[PDB]
RNA sequence: GUGGGAGAGGGUGGUGGAAUUCCCGGAGUAGCGGUGAAAUGCGCAGAUACCGGGAGGAACGCCGAUGGCGAAGGCAGCCACCUGGUCCACCCGUGACGCUGAGGCGCGAAAGCGUGGGGAGCAAACCGGAUUAGAUACCCGGGUAGUCCACGCCCUAAACGAUGCGCGCUAGGUCUCUGGGUCUCCUGGGGGCCGAAGCUAACGCGUUAAGCGCGCCGCCUGGGGAGUACGGCCGCAAGGC
């Protein structure tokens, strides 16, 4: 399993209004992936962070989620 | 009395104590059950086995209910909630799903000074 | 903030000579534009400590233009201090 | 005068006459506090992640315009004051940063 | 000066979700809680567990780093405004305008003080429970000041890199944050780890010196008595120098 990144075309990393895309670097629950998974750098991470949390005040991401198994 | 059939099965389990609770689709509890509602009293409430006891406990009043089918849903970490899972599916309550859902701050409250 | 046009405005203002930018005139003239936004912004949040540790390293570089300018050439000085309004 | 994109999602369950009203009080609010408008990309209906005011749904607005600077501020204030608008969040406009490029 | 950056640097206002507590409603019984084991405690005036709704205060999970910013203390949800510092490129302007700095003035974690507010969780003092030779203590149940906000004081600390500031000079290697470039790489500014020469009582330091040098400030002169006494200055007090 590898990058979220490495599988994607040019996407603006500033877009808290694309989900479709947005949803991609959040886990199963709804956490931001770690850089490993990722595969972002560490300014590119550092704004999709940003990103991602005012998407998540706009509703349109999870700010988490359940679970399932385990 | 009631006839559900399907429904909610909520394990609340911590390292004091496990707890189950067998409620309706809509959230609405039907039976259940925990370590002091067997026999057990002190920290023999926490064991595995007591789980299993108390997880067998809520199907048996469960399927009294006439409950059938189950979506299972885990809260906490604890010894043998994950007895409490293997007893309740060879209960024989056909389980549909199973979700961990241990509630977890964002950091709001100063916890006690053993939890630090 | 201060602006491009409203920069420029006080070099054009300040300048010796056309295209004279960093002139002893035109930087104790900016200097003293920010200082005066400065303290603006002090006068309410007066609680704002760090920027009024900028202020007094500003206003430090301006007393030592100042000092200077008035050294060389005591005329340009006084010329200074009454087209500002300092001291 | 700065650009800013502003972002009002409010509640789906309007109808037409609703709808309309609210929006046009909106553009009077920009109207009203200097606010030229550029771009408008109006969504509508959207799943939300988690409920907003118990809706499992909302209603998108996006707006970029240009506003003087100490205005913004006040403008999210008279924009949050609409019972049926749910939520406004204004955000200074940046340019569009790309990645794996 | 111009043109670019990165940033939990600061101030103000607004807003978001998780959680805890409490209140309301439903559904639901016999316990829950807690420990090494227990008890106090709460539960039949219906608790715990579960679902919906409301109120309030405080703090921001993931991202998060061995990361970043700041002179230091210190700074972490998101948004807007007000604002400080700083790095790079271009080589454009001024023309030694520099360094340091006794005194002064300002900032200064936590606790603490004054006057108002606020008070969910935590919790000095205190009130209880079991341990068990013994409880003023480690464990358990409560709990007040305080913790939070405004304004005004206090001025301490392992305020630590236990390393004053500035400049020049003296092998490299490697990891990293952030610019520029003709982007096998080179060049500038930060953060780390190994190491040349050198230094060091040793441990260690080693282009982020504890090396080679210059400038300026602070400070030291065996232990105990003692950061005590006396005096002075500051402080409402605690107490500080
Ligand atoms: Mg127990
Ligand atoms: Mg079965
Ligand atoms: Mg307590
Ligand atoms: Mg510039
Ligand atoms: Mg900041
Ligand atoms: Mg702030
Ligand atoms: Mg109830
Ligand atoms: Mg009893
Ligand atoms: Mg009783
Ligand atoms: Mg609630
Ligand atoms: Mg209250
Ligand atoms: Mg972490
Ligand atoms: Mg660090
Ligand atoms: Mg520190
Ligand atoms: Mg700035
Ligand atoms: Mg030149
Ligand atoms: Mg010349
Ligand atoms: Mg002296
Ligand atoms: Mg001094
Ligand atoms: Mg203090
Ligand atoms: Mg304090
Ligand atoms: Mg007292
Ligand atoms: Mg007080
Ligand atoms: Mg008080
Ligand atoms: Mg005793
Ligand atoms: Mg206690
Ligand atoms: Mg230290
Ligand atoms: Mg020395
Ligand atoms: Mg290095
Ligand atoms: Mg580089
Ligand atoms: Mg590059
Ligand atoms: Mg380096
Ligand atoms: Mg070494
Ligand atoms: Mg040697
Ligand atoms: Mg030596
Ligand atoms: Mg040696
Ligand atoms: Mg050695
Ligand atoms: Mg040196
Ligand atoms: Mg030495
Ligand atoms: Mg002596
Ligand atoms: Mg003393
Ligand atoms: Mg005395
Ligand atoms: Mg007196
Ligand atoms: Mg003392």
């Amino acid at each position: 399993k590898a990058k979220v990144k490495a599988t994607l075309g040019e996407f603006d990393l500033r877009d808290y209004r694309n989900v479709e895309v947005l949803k991609r670097f959040l886990s199963e629950t709804g956490k931001i992936l770690p850089r490993r998974r990722t595969g972002l750098s560490a300014k590119e991470q550092r704004i999709l962070a940003k990103t991602i949390k005012r998407a998540r005040i706009l509703g349109l991401l999870p700010f988490t989620e359940k679970l399932v198994r385990k | 009395k009631r006839q559900v059939a399907s429904g909610r099965a909520y394990i609340h389990a911590s390292y004091n104590n496990t707890i189950v609770t067998i409620t309706d689709p809509d959230g609405n509890p039907i039976t259940w059950s925990s370590g002091g509602v067997i026999g057990y009293k002190g920290s023999r409430k926490g064991t595995p086995y007591a789980a299993q006891l108390a997880a067998l406990d809520a199907a048996k009043k469960a399927m009294a209910y006439g409950m059938q089918s189950v979506d299972v849903i885990v809260r906490g970490t604890g010894a043998g909630r994950e007895q409490a899972i293997r007893a309740l599916q060879a209960s024989g309550l056909q389980v549909k799903s199973i979700v961990d859902d241990t509630p977890v701050p964002h950091n709001g409250c100063r916890p006690k000074k053993k939890f630090r | 903030p201060i602006t491009k046009e409203e920069k420029q405005k006080v070099i054009q203002e300040f300048a010796r000579f056309p295209g004279d930018t960093g002139s002893t005139e035109v930087q104790v003239a900016l200097l003293t534009l920010r200082i005066n936004r400065l303290s603006e912004h002090l006068k309410v949040h007066k609680k704002d400590h760090h920027s009024h540790r900028g202020l007094l390293m500003m206003v430090g570089q301006r007393r030592r233009l100042l000092r200077y300018l008035q050294r060389e050439d005591p005329e340009r000085y006084r010329a200074l201090i009454e087209k500002l309004g300092i001291r | 005068m700065r650009r800013y994109e502003v972002n009002i999602v409010l509640n789906p369950n309007l109808d037409q006459s609703q709808l309309a009203l609210e929006k046009e009080i909106i553009q009077r609010a920009l109207e009203n506090y200097g606010a030229r408008v550029e771009k408008v990309e109006e969504l509508g209906l959207r799943r939300l992640a988690y409920p907003i005011a118990k809706d499992p749904q909302g209603y998108f607005l996006w707006y970029q315009v240009e506003m003087p600077e100490d205005r913004v501020n006040d403008l999210a204030r008279e924009l949050r004051i609409r019972d049926n608008v749910r939520r406004v969040m204004v955000v200074k406009s940046q340019e569009p940063f790309l990645a794996n490029a």
